[PDB]
Parts: structure tokens; C-alpha cells; sequence
């Protein structure tokens, strides 16, 4: 927010600082010597700095934008499902009428036409998860024999819920035209009593996706997985974590991830190398379990935050690792490109700046992913090939762009702002080329959601203070692509649109209020409201208010920049996008 | 096999794709005629870059993590003379090789910068001593008294 | 014993390999004459007993109670009896069958609800209001959290209550109509445990009527630390490690860091730091006393009597970090247990107890048995590891001190002191080690202690149910392992002693840990990928097939 933090911090203190007998605020000239009215007296040593118009609030501002864009654009917008226990009425079973409607509505052609569409389209995701789709086609065939049975085997119940998770993922990437052609739009809105004029992109495609997730749940609740741990729970949870559900529900997915990690560590299996005396069955089991566990670590990372108490990733991709690099770079490539970003993010919330040697080592291994994704094969028509290709291309460009964002913020290396501008437009052009058929659901993975979450945050945020030409040209395509995101995201999409609106009105708020000099402490509503709202969401994360209800029926007890601050606090309030 | 360089000057330089491989930013943009913005570097500096790519596009290049072939890498005497240029515009050459991730040209210019910085006379180093802040003047007097018998 | 050249050339008492002043003088293979062919001296008494520790964790603690076998492709789901296990037993339990149970814990179990929820009369607010809430049908999530909270204490008050109250409060006959069991019993014959587990499953399905994992609360951990007071963490160890892991996830989601109050806080918060540090200490107790491979996720992270509970269990934390280990606990470390035995032994012996205030008696009896088990297992880890003298003295001593803790607590309002899992594991270790020592170093006082604990375990009721009987078999087969030792001459290759007892003590741990191998259960999770996996020769096959070691999986 506000300190002095100006350009060209000098080398040696002057006489006035030696008189001053405090910390050497070795700026041009000092925030403390200017506070004593002796600004020029600290200037008079040698090479009297430069123009006093370099926006000295801006580095402090970007330091607090780190505080924001950590605690808002992952934590505040997505990872606070601030709901209630008293104000939420109970649901004892309530899916013997609801999930059984999905027992009703599911058809065999409605199963297999999703199944065969998602075969070459999504043939890396389940291939990363489980492998073969024909065994899964066999489970859908026997599933109509395993449909309304009486001898519900626990294992077979996991197989039943497995294909509900598969149907969830098939909804998550099928376009709406084939969805309305394979399924029917109307019996959902018959059963719910909702509107008939609701072609699936208008809200209920992702709801039916969540209903298939919920019917996986309704059988997994019957699987008794807390007394029956197995790997398919974790596999289907990978498949469900591919959806928007971890962002639309952080807390439930946290506990399910907790049970999945407990399930894995029940096995006490770590290494993934088929040694001399190993079973070939155990060999292939370890080979599969490798990608399983690294996708599990990827699921551990995306939900990580203050609602994530139990951690899994305990390794470093550079420089106390557990099984690191004893592993063939095939889909742990997908993990390692994520763990690349993971080690960046132990410096987002904490304002301690990482060593730039580390960041340039990251700049070195950046191109290793860039040209190991080029080290794959290529298939024009197999949609999983270009699908996985664009996934990894997007991930390395995403971490690249965020890395150059970190370069500009933490140290401001050469031309890193223009690097941000360049990689932003390259990624957005990749989205534009995937505005097509066969590639609209290259735009449905939550990586593009969280990526545009950062882009429309910071490009608008730098548009606030620097009315730049390239930032304006990018801001046009920001406002275009914000409306032109796919409907597979839904509620957080509209929360993102409100966030874009509130940041534009935050720009107007900077436009209407001049920044008050008070020696070197600057004052604006942009400062104080963003000071407050993060702490509001932290007090929501201070879950004592959800435990004050747990320890009985107890009830607790807990100027110009006081007015317009507290006018914009409810004018464009954050409470629209908490939930 | 040709891409277009559109600089901050916007002078469209349609160069070869093998020229584009040296710029690892642009070689990544190959995964994204084929235009891209360079909003800071002027196109004469870019033309110097392109002519270096013409010269050493076919040349062989080290692992860029070395010591022997990184720090003790010998210069090109052709690209010594080719970069016997303005001091100022040489820094724009440096910024161009940074901004487009052109590492052996960056090191090649960098070593010539290292040549020009080293070997400067202790006359002018005595003279250009505290141009920047660099010392309290008490220590400046102490240094000048430290060699007082000859200086 | 000093080796050969130590007895031949008369050098220092040197158990080096081969010696530190004989290998140098040109006698390397000449000084390895220290310890198929046979031998029957006490050379095994250093050579063997540390293998017992491998038995002591993985077979007694893990194999007898915690090692659990399931059947995924045959067991029905919870779609069969969705609500009927919950609803029938919610409709049977009436206001007498609630509060008359709750008055057992109100009189007899004061440390438990202070260790979990604070007051039982504060809980009587909800349990009195439960009869305005059993009739409720559209609850909230909070009200169902209260439901599953108080039905956990309804579960707990079944078990520790004796059968004389329990046959009066609960009628036997209408309840065996539901399951189909024998009406003829009185409750203690593995049926009071069964109705306890039925009410446990009622509270668990209320938690499934909660679906607590969406927005969990401290009612989850306060209910689990009540459910974990019985042998339900041993009757359902897979389920208990799962709910314990959910307690780890839930309790740390509330960001509980400090356990002492602070001045700048909410007094609700600063008092709740102690009022949840008690929850933290019982959470650490369930984190510690469920020490198993099925429980991987740990919570070590390091008034005047609830922290004192976790003090002696953290003194036990200095004990059972050497069970699976081949590492010797140092004598300085085994005295660091003993100087803290000096701390928390007389503090236990200063605990106040009144025979009407059975709250205070169980308040005493928790730490009173914990520090005594610290004593016994401490000098037992002197005895097995270092072969320290005057410790079989201490083993037989503190075994009979525990006999005094048990025999003097079968009586009126004291028999539930003999209903806690701490004595269930401790007497298991007594009857394990005493039978084992009677196998190998055959003495009469150890066999007399075996008869003492046989008589005590026969005095110990079948309120523990099916987990009692396997312990009964533990008393049998080990003594027959004595008879397996008595019948075969001990063999070796000169030093490495071989016996049918020795071969069978291998496969005791190997096959039961092979039952603890969940790899091929994961290959069952892979589905279509098929999960495939002299007297020393034949009497091994006799004693393994007849005394079938896999009989402790029911
Ligand atoms: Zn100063
Ligand atoms: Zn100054
Ligand atoms: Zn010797």
C-alpha cells in the first residue's frame, strides 16, 4: 500500500541520518528526513537522485497486491465457502428421491454416447487416472445389470460410483449441442420444477455434472469408504477434482481429499520402481500408482490454503524430498510443471523475497517443459493428443507469465512488464484459436479459470495506476474474453465478472480521489478497503464463528479516509463474491 | 518457415524460422505472416540481432550452463567488430537479447562489455571514484590519506 | 559372555567383533568362536529376546485387535438398512433409556466429558431439549451435529454401565426381534457391546444425516473422543483411524495453535483454547494409542489435571517409539522415563478419590493405570532389551500391582475400571511376555504369575466381547509354544539358533503383516488387473496348522 519506497536507493548515509540515530531509510532521500522537513538536507551528499515523480507508492502497492492476489484470487474468491450450521436446514438422506432421479434419468445411449465422445477427446485424463476405457465400457454394460440389485458388493458399489464420476467428467467437457442431442434438456427441469427455457449452458449443465458427482457420492456413502479404503476412491476423486467442484466447494472437497490421502498412506507405498524380486503385477501397480500419486499431489496443491490443514507435497523441484526424480517423465511432467509453480507460491503470501538465482533457475527449467512438451508425439485428429499438448503448453505459459509477473513485482528485472504483456496476449490468443469446434473444451479446465483470475486481476490493477496503451489494448480483450469464457465454470464466472467490474470501479475510485501525501505515508480508499476485505475473509477463515456454534449456544461480543473508504466498502462491496 | 518481427518501431522483419529458434521467446511463440510485438527494441538493434543470426545461425552453441564454454568462451572477432558500436546502443543490444531470450548473443555482447569495463586506467578510477554515492566523504578523505605519500 | 580368546588368552571383557585386542594380534577367525547341529545354553537369552519386540507391536498391538479383514466383493452396502438401524434404535431409546444411561457418566466418568465437552449438565440442556428435537424432523446441520454428539454419549453410557442396571433400563426381548439374536441372554455376553455398536452406528448415520464433511464442527471431535473411550477403535480400527483423521482435518481447520489463554483474545476464544486443548489432549491420546500402520497420519506437533493426562501419555510416547524398532532405548533415556515416572507417579498418588465420587475415581484411575503401565513397560524394556536384573522382579511386581488395580475393581461401581482398552492391551502384554519367558527361561514364579493372570482374565468379563476371545487364545497357543519348545531339541548351525518355535515366531509376524499388506487390496482396486499374492520341517507344519495363527481374524 503505502511507504516511501522510491527510485535509486543510495549507498552511504548522509550527516542528517547520523544525527537521526534510527534505521537508515536510504531512499532518495529518506521518509524520515523528509518527515523532519530536512528533505534536501539528506539530498546533499552526492548525485542528488532524479525526478521526484517516479510513482513511489507503486512498489508498496504491488507488495500489497501480492497479499491481495494470494488471499483473494485463490483464497478469497474461491476458498471461502462461508456457510452455516443453524441457517442451513438439515438433509438427512434426501437423495433417495434426488440421486434416484439420476438412477431414473440415466439411459444406456446417454451413457455410451458420452463415453465414446470422451474416448479420444479426454483420453489422457482417465488414461492418467485409470488407463483403459474399454474396461470402463464393460462396467457400464454390467452396470445395467449392476443397477437395482440386492447384493450390492462394496467393491461393485465403488465400480458403480466410478462411472458416475466418469459421467461427471463427460459432462465437464461435452459441448451443449451434443449434450442436448444425446440427453434431454427437459426432465431435469421437470423434476426440479425449474424453467423449460434452460438450454444447458444457462446453468444446469454444471448442475447435472454436480448431480453425477452427487450420485457418485450417494453410492460412495454406501461404499463405507471410511471402513473400506481403496484406490478407486482416490481415482474418482481425481476425476471429480478435474471439475469446478473444488472451487465451487472448497471445504467438502478438503475432507474428501483428506480421506483420500489417509487412504493412500494406509498403503505405506512410496517408491515406484520395479526392482529385481518384484511381481510384474506389483510392477505395473507401482507404475500406475506413480501417476496416481502425482495427480494426487496435484489435487492436494489446488485446494491448498487455510482450509487445507493436512499437506502432502514434501519435495522441491530444485536446489527433504521423498521420491523426487526417481520417476519417468511421462505424466509426472504434469506434476512437475505444477510443482514448479508450487515453489513460487511459498513467496506470494509472505513478502520475503526469494533469491533471484532461484527464479532464474526456474527460468532455466521453464524451457525444459517448453521443449519436452515438444518432445512428445503428435496426432492431429486424436483429440487427447492436442488436448494434453495444449494443457501442458498452457501450464508452462501460465507459470512463465506468472513468473515474469513475480519478476516485475519482487525485483523489477528488465522489461518484465512487457514480458507480462506479451505472454498474456500469447495465452489469450491460444484461447482465441481454441474458440473453435473440437477445442472449445480445451477452454474448460480450471487452469484457464485461475489463469484469467490472475490476468483480469493484475492487468486491470495496473490499468488503475498506469493508464498505459498496451494495458488498455489488453484490457479490451480482457472485457471481451471475460464475457466469452465457457459456461462450464458458472457461479465463479459471474463472480469473476463482478470482480472485473469492481476493479474497473476501483480504477475510477483512484481517478476520483487524489493520493494524500503525509510525509511518505500515502492514503487512499484503494489502500484501506483492500486492507479490510482481506481481513474480513480471514476472519471468515477464523472459523471460531463456526465453533462458537459448536461449544453450545454461546454468543460472543467480537475523516476523509473514514467516509469515502466506508462508502466504497458497500458501494462495490466484496460481500457479493464471498459465499 | 518465416516469421515477422514487428518492433516498437514496427518495422516488419520477415526472417527465417531458423533465425527464430535462437530467440527462445519467439521459439516458444512458434508453439503459439507470423507477427509479434517487441515494444521497446528499435529495429536497427533488431537488424543487428538478425545479422548475427545470419552469421551464427549455422554455428554450434554450448550447453549455456558451463564454465569452460560459458565463462571462458572465446568471443567472435567478427562479432567483436560487428559490435564495436555505440556504448549506449550496445546496452540496447543487451536488452534485446534479454527480451527475446537470445543467450549466446547476450553472452557474446556481455563479454565485450566486460572487455570495455576492465582494463580501464587507475587514473580515471581515481578520478571517477565517488561519482555515485559509494562512500562517506570521511572515508574518501581516509582513502586519499591512505596513499598520501604518493597521492 | 566374554568370547573364546577372552577366556583363552585372558584379555579384557571384550564383545567386539572379534575383539579389539585379538583381531589385531592375528586372530580374526580365531576369536569368532564365541557363540543341523544343536545347542541348549542361554546364548539365545541375548540372541533372541529383541525379536520379541517385533512380536510385541505387530502381533499383540496390531495383529490381535487392529489387524482387520474385510470382503469387498461380498459385503452389502448401506443401502440395506439405510435408516432402520438408526430409526428403530432411536425409537426404542426413551427418556429413561437416555438419562438413566447418562447418569452413569454423570456419577462415574467425570474426566471423560470434562476431557471432551466440559460439563454433562451442559449436555443435559441438549439431551432434555432432544425430546423437543427427536420429534423435530426438519433440523438444521447444527441440530444434527448435536444429535450425533449426544448419541455418541448414549453409545458410551451403554458399555461401562454394568449389566444389572442395563437389564433394568433396557429390556432384552424387544431388541433381539430386530437383529434376530437370542433373547435369552443377559447383556454382558457380547450383546451390551452389540447394542453399544448399534447406538454407535445410530450416531454415525446421524453424522450421515449430518453429512458433516461439508462444514464440520467441534461436535465431530467431541463425539469421536466419546466414541473412542470403548474398544470401538479396536472393533472398528479402519473406521476409527478414518474418523480420527477427520478430527485432525476438522480441528486443525479451526487453526488451533495455543493451549494457554491470552489476554488480547475473545474470552470465548482464550477460554476455548484450554477448552479445546482438552480436546487436543484427548485427540493426542487417540492419535497415540491407536499406533498402527492403518493410522499413518500423526498429531505429535510438539486446569491442573487434563493436561496431566496427556503428560503421562506423552511419557508413554517415550515408551512405544521402540516397539517396532531394533534400536536400544538408551539407559539415560529409560531413566528419562523414570525421572518423569518420579514426576507423575506421586502426582497420581496425590489424586483425590471418593467411593461415591466415582467421577473422581475414574479421574484418578486413568492416570493411575497410565503411570503404572509406564512403570511396568519401562522396567520391561529394561528387561527385554538390556537383560537387566531385578526387572523380572519389576515385571512380576507391577503385573501384580495391575492385579491390584483390576481385582480390587471388579466390585460394585468399580468394574468399569476393568472396561477400558488400556487394561485390555496391558494384560495382553502381560500374558504375552510372561508366557514367552515361560517358553524360554523356564521358572516357576513366572508360571505362577501366568496362573494369576489366567485367574484374573477369567475374572475379567466378556463385556469386551469378541476381542476378548482372541486374547483368550493368546493365553493358550503361547503356552503351547512352550510345549512346542519342550518337545524339540534346540538346533543351530553353531551359533544361529534354529527351532520350530523360532520358525513359527517368524511366520507369526510375517503372515499377519502379510494380512497387513494392502497392496493386493489396491490391485483389487485395480480391478481387472488381478491381485495374485525334522521337527523344524514337520512339527512346524503341525503347530502352524493345528494352532492356526490366522484364527485371530474374525
Ligand atoms: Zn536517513
Ligand atoms: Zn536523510
Ligand atoms: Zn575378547
Amino acid at each position: 500500500m503505502f511507504n516511501r519506497t522510491t527510485q535509486l536507493k543510495s549507498k552511504h548515509p548522509c550527516s542528517v541520518c547520523t544525527r537521526r540515530k534510527v534505521k537508515c531509510d536510504r531512499m532518495i532521500p529518506c521518509g524520515n528526513c523528509r518527515k523532519r522537513g530536512q528533505d534536501s538536507e539528506c539530498m546533499k551528499s552526492t548525485k542528488l537522485i532524479t525526478a521526484s515523480s517516479s510513482k513511489e507508492y507503486l512498489p508498496d502497492l504491488l507488495l500489497f497486491w501480492q497479499n491481495y492476489e494470494y488471499w483473494i484470487t485463490n483464497i478469497g474468491l474461491y476458498k471461502t465457502k462461508q456457510r452455516d450450521l443453524t441457517r442451513t436446514p438439515a438433509n438427512l438422506d434426501t437423495d433417495t428421491e434426488e440421486c434416484m432421479f439420476w438412477m431414473n434419468y440415466l439411459q444406456k445411449d446417454q451413457s455410451f454416447q458420452l463415453m465414446n465422445f470422451a474416448m479420444e477427446n479426454l483420453g489422457a485424463l482417465y488414461f492418467g487416472s485409470i488407463g483403459d476405457i474399454s474396461e470402463l465400457y464393460l462396467r457400464v454394460e454390467q452396470y445395467w445389470d449392476r443397477r437395482a440389485d440386492k447384493n450390492h458388493s462394496v467393491d461393485g458399489k465403488y465400480w458403480d460410483a466410478l462411472i458416475w464420476s466418469v459421467f461427471t467428467m463427460c459432462i465437464y467437457y461435452m459441448p451443449v449441442e451434443k449434450l442436448a442431442e444425446i440427453f434431454s434438456v427437459y426432465p431435469l427441469h421437470e423434476y426440479l420444477g425449474s424453467n423449460k427455457r434452460l438450454n444447458w449452458e444457462d446453468g444446469m449443465q454444471l448442475v447435472m455434472c454436480q448431480n453425477f458427482a452427487r450420485c457418485s457420492l450417494f453410492q460412495l456413502k454406501q461404499c463405507d469408504f471410511m471402513a473400506h479404503p481403496d484406490i478407486r476412491l482416490v481415482q474418482a476423486y481425481l476425476i471429480l477434482a478435474t471439475t469446478t467442484f473444488p472451487y465451487d466447494e472448497p471445504l467438502l472437497a478438503n475432507s474428501l481429499l483428506t480421506q483420500c490421502i489417509h487412504t493412500f498412506k494406509n498403503f505405506h507405498v512410496d517408491d515406484f520402481r520395479p526392482l529385481l524380486n518384484d511381481d510384474p503385477v506389483e510392477s505395473i501397480a507401482k507404475v500406475t500408482l506413480g501417476r496416481i500419486f502425482y495427480r494426487l499431489c496435484g489435487c492436494d496443491y489446488l485446494q491448498s490454503g487455510p482450509r487445507k490443514p493436512i499437506a502432502l507435497h514434501t519435495e522441491v523441484s530444485s536446489l527433504n524430498v521423498d521420491v523426487y526424480r526417481e520417476e519417468n517423465s511421462t505424466e509426472v511432467l504434469y506434476w512437475k510443471i505444477i510443482s514448479l509453480d508450487r515453489d513460487l507460491d511459498q513467496y506470494l503470501n509472505k513478502s520475503s523475497k526469494p533469491p533471484l538465482k532461484t527464479l532464474d533457475a526456474i527460468r532455466r527449467e521453464l524451457d525444459i517443459f517448453q521443449y519436452k512438451v515438444d518432445s512428445l508425439e503428435e496426432d492431429f485428429r486424436s483429440n487427447n493428443s492436442r488436448f494434453q499438448k495444449f494443457i501442458a503448453l498452457f501450464q508452462i505459459s501460465t507459470v512463465s507469465w506468472k513468473l515474469f509477473k513475480m519478476y516485475l513485482i519482487y525485483y523489477d528485472t528488465a522489461d518484465s512488464l512487457l514480458k507480462v504483456i506479451h505472454y498474456s496476449k500469447v495465452i489469450i490468443s491460444l484461447i482465441v484459436n481454441n474458440f473453435h469446434a473440437k477445442s472449445e473444451f480445451f477452454n474448460r479446465h480450471p487452469m484457464v479459470m485461475q489463469t484469467i483470475t490472475r490476468v483480469v486481476s493484475f492487468i486491470s490493477f495496473y490499468q488503475i495506476f498506469v493508464e498505459s496503451a498496451a494495458v488498455k489494448q489488453l484490457l479490451v480483450d480482457l472485457t471481451e474474453l471475460t464475457a466469452n469464457l465457457p459456461t462450464i465454470f458458472g457461479s465463479k464466472l459471474d463472480k469473476l465478472v463482478y470482480l472485473t467490474e469492481r476493479l474497473s470501479k476501483l480504477k475510477l475510485l483512484w481517478d476520483k480521489v487524489q493520493l494524500l501525501d503525509s510525509g511518505d505515508s500515502f492514503y487512499h480508499p484503494v489502500f484501506k478497503i483492500l486492507q479490510n476485505d482481506i481481513k474480513i475473509i480471514e476472519l471468515k477463515n477464523d472459523e471460531m464463528f463456526s465453533l462458537i456454534k459448536g461449544l453450545g449456544s454461546l454468543v460472543p461480543l467480537n475523516s476523509d479516509f473514514r467516509t469515502i473508504v466506508e462508502e466504497f466498502q458497500s458501494e462495490y462491496n466484496i460481500s457479493d463474491i464471498l459465499s | 518457415s518465416n516469421v515477422v518481427l514487428v518492433s516498437g518501431e514496427g518495422e516488419r522483419f520477415t526472417v527465417d524460422k531458423k533465425i527464430a529458434e535462437r530467440s527462445l521467446l519467439l521459439k516458444n511463440y512458434l508453439n503459439d505472416e507470423i507477427v509479434m510485438p517487441v515494444p521497446n527494441v528499435r529495429s536497427s538493434v533488431l537488424q543487428k540481432v538478425i545479422e548475427w543470426a545470419e552469421h551464427h545461425r549455422d554455428s554450434n552453441f554450448p550447453d549455456e550452463d558451463d564454465d569452460d564454454s560459458r565463462k571462458s568462451a572465446p568471443v567472435d572477432s567478427w562479432d567483436r567488430e560487428f559490435l564495436k558500436v555505440d556504448q549506449e546502443m550496445l546496452y540496447e543490444i543487451i536488452l534485446a537479447a534479454n527480451y527475446l531470450n537470445i543467450k549466446p548473443l547476450l553472452d557474446a555482447g556481455c563479454k565485450v562489455v566486460a572487455e570495455m569495463i576492465r582494463g580501464r586506467s587507475p587514473e580515471e578510477i581515481r578520478r571517477t571514484f565517488n561519482i555515485v554515492n559509494d562512500f562517506t566523504p570521511e572515508e574518501e578523505a581516509a582513502i586519499r590519506r591512505e596513499n598520501e605519500w604518493a597521492e
